[PDB]
């Protein structure tokens, strides 16, 4: 095992790759509501083009990093997130969808030129740093610490992990490693009744006490999930693929 | 852009020029990448993003990027390990230089792996040498950031001669072992100045391995006989003596090489463990 090496490196790079917490206030023509619609759309693109959960998580991090230091108008937010998904695809995916396909899913809102010219710009602003740590990267590590592998816990924690991609407020205020911490405990507690494993307290240094604030927000998010304007993630995790875990009854208290 | 004066063309794939910075005098390698229809190629996206996270004495340094062609600017080294082997063919490479070179490749590779990066193309033509006697991992275009545990990644990885058996037998999962295999195949190719497994086909490559390391069974490599391209019809060849396979190589040399060429990837020696092997008890830095 050289896992410990990688975990240390990922925890270090998640602070350097983290976007600026409050960048939405600074955005003149754009809002959290408009971001959440863009992110939900990329889940539909993600599920339609049978792409990895990593690819989605990676494009959003590219999206938030870019908006952290570039002003964009509402008519342009769909180009940024398109060019973001194309790069996250080119990076993460064995068979990345081609440009002209990424065009087709905008319904010709933008040209091939526009998508290609935005990719060049997104690389420049991100200074070709694409290997960012995601919620997903940490979750898949966390999953090896279940004594009993539980495919329901895994699909739910993933489910809970995607919900946060939708809501800048208040997930941007949390590190990926912490969000994944909340999503695993809450997923485990929901199906088995168990909690944050001792082995992960050692690996991560996070007590339930440290995860409380993220767990509170993530718990409300899970409770209010079927009334959220955004619903593509619940539709996605209704499939037998993910053991229809979005249908599960959330817990009440903790 | 205009600062660089091209000295020579020094190779082609994915063209590479030797150049000089006209204002600082610095010698560099320019990797020219042509675009034109599909945007910026996936190889450049991956090579650039990964090399920027990989700062090691034994990993080639990326100095800059330039954008309609794309230029990667790397530090220059005058030699690749293939041109060096084809120059030592007759005389042979000295033992303590093979030990230095191996030790250095394992060091870069340990750093790579511990930064969740697979090379997936370790062959001599992609390993670069300077005059002070340093060797460095190069060509990260076929590389990839990997997860824990890994998920299924591209099947067509590593040059056939250095391809690991779990790829040839088409295991759903492969990881860090496949790079350790490659170096085993290299270590042997320095010791005996000949490609260890020079197969022309996926079938020949397998058979060349079996004929040398013996045909794996469920006792060497549990799960093998139920791998997607494992046929029960394969000749069961016996394992050769390493006296015959690497005749020059000492007892510690042999111990390290077998461990690096294990069939079962979960048992193969890691880059981290290999560095601590008794073969490496008296290392120096020759030229
Ligand atoms: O034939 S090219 C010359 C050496 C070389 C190669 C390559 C290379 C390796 N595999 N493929 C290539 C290329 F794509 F042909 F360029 N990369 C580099 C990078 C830096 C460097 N500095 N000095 C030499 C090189 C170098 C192989």
């Amino acid at each position: 095992d050289y896992h410990e090496d990688i975990h240390t490196y990922l925890r270090e790079m998640e602070v350097k790759c983290k976007p600026k917490v409050g960048y939405m206030k600074k955005q003149p023509d754009i809002t959290n509501s408009m971001r959440a619609i863009l992110v939900d759309w990329l889940v539909e693109v993600g599920e339609e083009y049978k792409l990895q959960n990593e690819t989605l998580h990676l494009a959003v991090n590219y999206i938030d990093r870019f908006l952290s230091s570039m002003s964009v108008l509402r008519g342009k937010l769909q180009l940024v997130g398109t060019a973001a998904m194309l790069l996250a695809s080119k990076f993460e995916e064995i068979y990345p969808p081609e440009v002209a396909e990424f065009v087709y899913i905008t319904d010709d809102t933008y040209t091939k030129k526009q998508v290609l010219r935005m990719e060049h710009l997104v690389l420049k602003v991100l200074t070709f740093d694409l290997a960012a740590p995601t919620v997903n990267q940490f979750l898949t590590q966390y999953f090896l610490h279940q004594q009993p592998a539980n495919c329901k816990v895994e699909s739910l924690a993933m489910f809970l992990g995607e919900l946060s991609l939708i809501d800048a407020d208040p997930y941007l205020k949390y590190l990926p490693s912490v969000i994944a911490g909340a999503a695993f405990h809450l997923a485990l507690y929901t199906v088995t009744g168990q909690s944050w494993p001792e082995s992960l307290i050692r690996k991560t240094g996070y007590t339930l006490e440290s995860l409380k604030p993220c767990l509170m927000d993530l718990h409300q998010t899970y409770l209010k999930a079927p009334q959220h304007a955004q619903q593509s993630i619940r539709e996605k995790y209704k499939n037998s693929k993910y053991h229809g875990v979005s249908l599960l009854n959330p817990p009440e208290t903790l | 852009m205009e600062n660089f004066q091209k000295v020579e063309k020094i190779g082609e794939g994915t063209v590479v020029y030797k150049a000089r910075n006209k204002l600082t005098g610095e010698v560099v390698a320019l990797k020219k990448i042509r675009l034109d229809t599909e945007g910026v190629p996936s190889t450049a996206i991956r090579e650039i993003s990964l090399l920027k996270e990989l700062n090691h004495p034994n990993i080639v340094k990326l100095l800059d990027v330039i954008h309609n062609k794309l230029y990667l600017v790397f530090e220059f080294l005058h030699q690749d390990l293939k041109k060096f082997m084809d120059a030592s063919a007759l005389t042979g490479i000295p033992l303590p230089l093979i030990k230095s070179y191996l030790f250095q490749l394992l060091q870069g590779l340990a750093f790579c792996h511990s930064h969740r990066v697979l090379h997936r193309d370790l062959k001599p033509q992609n390993l670069l040498i300077n005059t002070e006697g340093a060797i460095k991992l190069a060509d990260f275009g076929l590389a990839r950031a990997f997860g824990v545990p890994v998920r299924t990644y591209t099947h067509e990885v590593v040059t056939l001669w250095y391809r690991a058996p779990e790829i040839l037998l088409g295991c759903k999962y492969y990881s860090t072992a496949v790079d350790i295999w490659s170096l085993g195949c290299i270590f042997a190719e320095m010791v005996t100045r000949r490609a260890l497994f020079p197969g022309d086909s996926e079938i020949d490559q397998l058979f060349r391995i079996f004929r040398t390391l013996g045909t794996p069974d469920e006792v060497v490599w549990p799960g093998v006989t139920s791998m997607p391209d494992y046929k029960p019809s394969f000749p069961k060849w016996a394992r050769q003596d390493f006296s015959k396979v690497v005749p020059p190589l000492d007892e510690d040399g042999r111990s390290l090489l077998s461990q690096m060429l294990h069939y079962d990837p979960n048992k193969r020696i890691s880059a981290k463990a290999a560095l601590a092997h008794p073969f490496f008890q008296d290392v120096t830095k020759p030229v």
